[PDB]
């Protein structure tokens, strides 16, 4: 994808910058939910691996008309005091390609419990013996904590940054930017 | 003449606790019979409340209190520390007025801060401040506290009017009692954000509500004298002034700028500090506290 927006995090008292970038992917999902498309990709420059950070500022990645069009909707109403804005421009040449995954995890076993017990109608036992409480895996990846509207829950989506590639192939983004198939530039 | 081994102020400016409700817009000069807004759980077991699902306003409601005497403590042991105190507040005051302070006091309330994740993410938050003398108004003002930034301080005619009540106040020369109301426009069932417990949500019998200290720490964020930056914008007024999501104290004693210096320079050896630095440490003597060895 041609062109880049960075928006930083104004650095901020009143909340940490982690429910920040909390409310703004949230906003960023319900504004791709509103455009629809699946040609618009995110990342997250400041990436730190050692501590698992986010750090401060956002890229989205799209054509032209998409990022002018996306600066002049609601979806920055209300938040514009507390992040500062960039300019849509190309991306450098040259740059490594990487991707944006969401890697969730079976770490709650209760769930695995009611599929299986909801599937095959067997017991709790039969369910405990089958998989035990083992089965809960860690992870060491940057999170976004987002609530949901309708049916309101709030959950944590682990963020994984793939392997710097030298060139970048063709694939669609969901509504919360992550990739499918589809690389953004890395710089 | 040194200071005194004890020394306490009453707070200035006390706010009550913010009650939440719940309706929706153009009912906003209807507001008097909105249902509050329900604390439930919901699966650990947590608390949260929501909106109900034909209402988009979240209306919240409290009451101020500006009182005035500031300069007196409410203990002291030493008397010739307490009358060069209060001779050196009385040369503040005949230099200026409250203005500044109330200025900025009145910007705090024009702007929904108290609101504080309550206001982000709003499409429309709309302020009234009602002066009343007797039982009944005696005067109103109006505010679009989207149109107040969060970051400068303006100038405004009705503004000006609610911060000359406001210094009035605060010099003693009335008793000042608003009643504080705010309409934010979230939508239909969102949530909203209430006070949490030592998960539980802060409650008035039967509704949801916020802390009084939580809407005295948004009303008092007027600091904007601190020397390490000023981009960032105001904090709350702090002796060693720090915020608790961050974990950083600005004014620090390393520098010669946090409170207690200041007063120390200021009251015993005579040496004011710039006009910044004496609205600063008089926001902390009606911020109130415990002060002393």
């Amino acid at each position: 994808m041609d062109h880049y927006l960075d928006i930083r995090l104004r650095p901020d008292p009143e909340f940490p910058p982690a429910q920040l970038m909390s409310v703004l992917f949230g906003k960023l999902h319900q504004a791709l939910v509103a455009q629809g498309g699946d040609r618009i990709g995110v990342s997250f420059p400041d990436l730190d691996e050692s501590r698992s950070r986010l750090g401060e500022r956002l890229r989205i990645h799209a054509s032209a008309d998409d990022l002018r069009a996306l600066l002049a909707r609601p979806w920055l109403e209300g938040l514009r005091d507390h992040l500062q804005f960039g300019e849509p421009a190309v991306v450098p040449h040259p740059t490594p390609y990487r991707q944006v995954s969401r890697v969730q995890a079976k770490s709650n076993p209760e769930r695995l419990r009611r599929r299986l017990m909801r599937r095959h109608d067997l017991s709790e036992e039969e369910a405990r013996k089958r998989i035990p409480d083992t089965v809960a895996r860690t992870l060491d990846l940057p999170f976004v904590t987002l609530r949901s509207q309708s049916t309101g829950q709030h959950f944590r989506l682990f963020i994984r940054h793939g392997p710097l590639q030298a060139t970048a192939e063709e694939g669609g983004f969901t509504c919360y930017g992550l990739s499918k198939g589809g690389f953004v530039p890395w710089f | 003449l040194s200071t005194a081994s004890v020394l306490a102020f009453e707070r200035k400016l006390d706010p009550s606790d913010a009650l939440m409700s719940a309706g929706a817009w153009a009912q906003r000069d209807a507001s008097q019979e909105w249902p509050a807004v329900t604390v439930r759980e919901k699966s650990q077991t947590v608390d949260v409340a929501n909106l109900p699902s034909d209402a988009d306003t979240l209306k919240v409601r409290f009451t101020l209190r500006v009182l005035g005497g500031a300069g007196t403590p409410s203990a002291c042991n030493d008397a010739a520390y307490r009358d060069k105190l209060l001779q050196t507040v009385a040369t503040y005051v005949n230099e200026q007025g409250f203005a500044e302070l109330a200025r900025r006091y009145a910007h705090n309330l024009a702007n929904a801060r108290f609101l504080w994740r309550n206001r982000v993410g709003a499409e429309a938050v709309e302020v009234r401040i009602n002066h009343i003398r007797q039982g009944e108004v005696a005067r109103t003002w109006r505010f679009d506290a989207l149109a107040i930034g969060l970051r400068d301080f303006k100038a405004d005619a009705e503004l000006d009017a609610l911060a000359e009540l406001i210094a009035s106040g605060l010099s003693g020369s009335g008793h000042v009692l608003l009643e504080v109301v705010a309409f934010a426009r979230i939508g239909d069932g969102q949530e909203v954000f209430p006070s949490q417990e030592l998960k539980t949500l802060y409650s008035v019998r039967d509704a949801a509500a916020i802390h009084s200290q939580k809407i005295g720490n948004a009303l008092r964020t007027i600091d904007t004298w601190y020397p390490d930056e000023d981009g960032l914008g105001p904090i709350a007024v702090e002796p060693y002034g720090s915020v608790t999501s961050q974990g950083k104290a600005y004014r620090q004693p390393k520098q010669k700028l946090d409170f207690y210096t200041l007063l120390d320079n200021w009251v015993l050896r005579d040496e004011a500090p710039a006009v910044e630095q004496q609205h600063y440490v008089i926001a902390n003597l009606i911020r109130g506290g415990v002060f002393g060895e």
